[PDB]
């Protein structure tokens, strides 16, 4: 929750970080996406790649990203503290992100937050003592008609009730992986009482095309 | 046409909106995408920009600027620097979840829109700035872009027209301010997503200091359909200067929260009672509706009875159309708590660059948090009005406007609820 | 820059010393706090020459006009890009 750093014995500039060689080839592919002379444009994807490899960002992933892109380390520290996905503390293995903005709050995301809390025994911001779950409270995740919903490390679990999210936490404690979708009957975003549109077969190529084209 | 709405499936641009068909290339070609694309690319920039100007397309990002007039700012001879189309796929707006549906379910339509819009402005490549939380959607679009490269549709000699056009995907990292066009440009360049001042406009100095148009997913994805079906077809829908179809996100306190495509100047009551299954508890249970995502001021049930869901009817209704993300609120809602949670969003999503939003959106969160409990006096309502008017029109970008406008809508339509909240606080805590 | 609008006339600083009793700054200089304000240079030169004072004149140092551009912060190929904002 702090935006200054202090060198702890588990987070210091001599904490061992290095990319795997297949991640060096991934960083080559990332840096080739941007124009020559603008290698600093790959600060966000390579830092996300370092977080995906390591689970979180020590201050050696930031220094390695500054070392392999030839940018100042302060200009990587700015990006790492600005964006709210870069975990500068070690988070749990399943990082649960409950949305509590107004379209999810109106559809009772507080009951889901309370269900996750009394299932895990933690509160907002805490990590479980076995380092499996970190429950934080996030802003709008962009799945608003599927409210209420959480995100667990990559995956959107949508249309949730307390029973649905407790079943998800059960099968995440069981070592399995759940299916990322709406936990009600519907599939992605349609009206739940059947399709109110797009029931007819779509037309295909050549339909309605103007002349001379 | 005097009555709008009731849009048929032959006029829906976003077929396979619901994921009910194959999103891949063998599905997208069988629904109409990537048809006669070489003939669109070989008719030049000026024909395509004329078909976008004639169609009356306005920007679907929330500003509503005329899209053909916007894209013709790039229609100028090169000066050595490359040109870049940039697709705004951030979509951090509360209520808004439609570009997720376009990218997740119609990705080749976004790729063909990138190709057509980049040929129209003479762009070298396309950087799609997708939301970093949309990881499955990003890999979905990446499989589609690999399918469009391996079919020769983009890349070297795109669609066999003698045009070289790359399409990139840049994943964000969790900031709502990176949906603003200059801050998105700053985030592609590898910095903090902090907006630029204008001038320079991005068509002069944009991403990497090149000429650049930033455009929404939806206004890019409808452009091949506007080219194929014609501009007059797309301009036959909605009112004049409000032309076309539109994805509407109805959420909140409705029975069936949904993404739906609908004609532009549809009534809001018809949209809710037709595609969403009504307000939870009937239309008489309606308290307020935020019409277009969080940056637009709310309008109460008396305004929502006859309002039309395009730009001009909502600007005359002292609100905005925005991303057209309909948040529906019933009479069982603490509306001051909802607008306070929305202002809490706007201070946790604000890049902190200039003084009015950085200081005043936090100070509006503190005043709204006292208004929820009632720990205030009625002079502070007009005080909060003047604070919101000091933020509005004084910031670098429009997150100050988009954080001042909900406070203004709440005060303007619900001053009596604030006053009775505070006076019952006074008569039970003193 | 409101304090850089007018011409001044001060004198050479003379001895200040520690008061033995209190450590205060004593002086024997009567013209030590005398500061006169003039609108132009020629008026100050005329007031110095009129009273028999020997003077030196330092010319007004105006800041030179700078070429400012917000878009130079984001150039394509020039070094004047900003690394942050
Ligand atoms: C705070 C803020 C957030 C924005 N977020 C988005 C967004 O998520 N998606 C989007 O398309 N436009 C967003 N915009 C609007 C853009 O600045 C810009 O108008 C748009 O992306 C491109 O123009 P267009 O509407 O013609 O497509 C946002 C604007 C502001 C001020
Ligand atoms: S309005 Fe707010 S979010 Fe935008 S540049 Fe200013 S402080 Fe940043
Ligand atoms: S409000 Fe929770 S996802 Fe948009």
């Amino acid at each position: 929750a702090l935006f200054v750093h202090r060198d702890t014995p588990k987070n210091n500039p001599e904490t061992p970080f290095d990319f795997t060689p297949e991640n060096y080839k991934r960083i080559e592919a990332i840096v080739k996406n941007y124009p020559e002379g603008h290698k600093a444009a790959a600060v966000l994807p390579v830092l996300d790649l370092a977080q995906r490899q390591n689970g979180w960002l020590p201050i050696s992933a930031m220094n390695k990203v500054a070392e392999i892109l030839q940018v100042p380390p302060m200009r990587v520290y700015e990006v790492a503290t600005f964006y709210t996905m870069y975990n500068r503390k070690p988070v749990g293995k399943y990082h649960i992100q409950v949305c509590t903005t107004t379209p999810c709050m109106l559809r009772n995301s507080d009951s889901i937050l309370e269900a996750i809390q009394k299932k895990l025994g933690i509160k907002v911001g805490e990590t479980t003592p076995d380092k499996l779950f970190t429950l934080i409270e996030v802003e709008c995740l962009g799945a608003c008609v599927n409210a209420p919903m959480v995100q667990i490390n990559d995956n959107y679990y949508e249309d949730l009730t307390p029973k649905d999210i407790e079943e998800i936490i059960d099968e995440l404690k069981a070592g399995k992986i759940p299916k990322p979708g709406p936990r009600s009957g519907r599939f992605s975003c349609e009206p739940a009482g059947g399709l109110t549109s797009l029931t007819e077969p779509p037309k295909g190529p050549g339909f309605g095309v103007q002349a001379g084209l | 046409k005097t009555s709008f709405g009731s849009l048929k499936d032959e006029d829906r641009i976003f077929t396979n909106l619901y994921g009910r068909h194959d999103w891949r290339l063998k599905g997208a070609q069988s629904r109409g995408d990537w048809y006669k694309t070489k003939e669109i690319l070989l008719k030049g920039p000026d024909w395509i920009l004329g078909e976008v100007k004639t169609s009356g397309l306005r920007g679907r990002g929330g500003a509503g600027f005329p899209t053909g007039l916007k894209w013709s700012f790039m229609n100028k001879p090169s000066d050595g620097r490359p040109k870049y189309l940039v697709v705004n796929a951030d979509e951090g707006e509360p209520g808004t979840c439609k570009d997720r549906e376009i990218i997740r379910h119609d990705p080749h339509k976004l790729v063909e829109g990138c190709l057509v819009g980049g040929r129209a402005m003479g762009a070298r490549a396309a950087y799609i700035y997708i939301r970093g939380e949309f990881y499955n959607e990003a890999s979905n679009l990446q499989v589609a872009i690999r399918e469009a490269y391996e079919a020769g549709l983009i890349g070297k000699n795109a669609c066999g027209s003698g045009y070289d056009f790359d399409v990139f995907v840049v994943r964000g990292a969790g900031a709502y301010i990176c949906g603003e066009e200059t801050a998105l440009i700053e985030s592609i360049e590898g910095k903090q997503g902090k907006p630029r001042l204008k001038p320079p406009f991005p068509a002069d100095v944009g991403v990497f200091g090149c000429p650049t148009t930033v455009a929404n997913v939806e206004t890019v994805a409808v452009s091949p359909t506007i080219c194929r079906r014609g501009g007059a077809w797309f301009a036959s829908f909605g009112r004049e200067r409000n032309s076309g179809t539109k994805l509407f996100n109805i959420s909140g306190h409705v029975n069936n929260p949904c993404t739906v495509e609908e004609e532009m100047s549809v009534p809001l009551k018809e949209l809710i009672e037709k595609h969403a299954g009504g307000v939870t508890g009937g239309w008489d249970n309606l308290l307020a509706v935020i019409p277009g995502g969080s940056s637009t001021p709310l309008i109460p049930k008396s305004v929502c009875e006859t309002v039309l869901m395009d730009f001009d009817a909502l600007i005359q209704a002292q609100t905005g159309l925005g991303t057209a993300a309909v948040i529906v609120m019933d009479r069982s809602t603490d509306i001051v708590k909802a607008i306070a949670r929305l202002i809490e969003f706007y201070k946790h999503e604000s890049c902190g660059q200039c003084t009015p939003c950085r200081e005043g959106v936090d100070w509006m969160n503190k005043v709204m948090a006292r208004f929820v409990r009632g720990d205030a006096r009625p002079a502070e309502i007009d005080s909060l009005w003047e604070i919101s008017k000091q933020i509005e029109g004084h910031t670098i970008c429009a997150l100050g406007d988009g954080a001042a406008w909900p406070v203004q809508g709440l005060i303007r339509h619900f001053r009596p609820e604030l006053e009775e909240r505070m006076q019952r606080f006074a008569q039970q805590h003193q | 820059v409101n304090n850089t609008k007018k011409w001044k006339m001060e004198f050479d600083t003379r001895e200040r010393w520690e008061n033995p009793l209190m450590g205060w700054a004593s002086t024997a200089d009567p013209l030590s706090n005398l500061v006169l304000t003039f609108s132009t240079k020629e008026d100050a030169i005329a007031f110095a020459e009129k009273n028999g004072w020997s003077y030196d004149v330092e010319e007004r140092k105006v800041p030179k006009p700078k070429s400012k551009s917000y878009g130079a912060n984001f150039s394509w190929n020039k070094r004047t890009r900003v690394s942050t904002k």
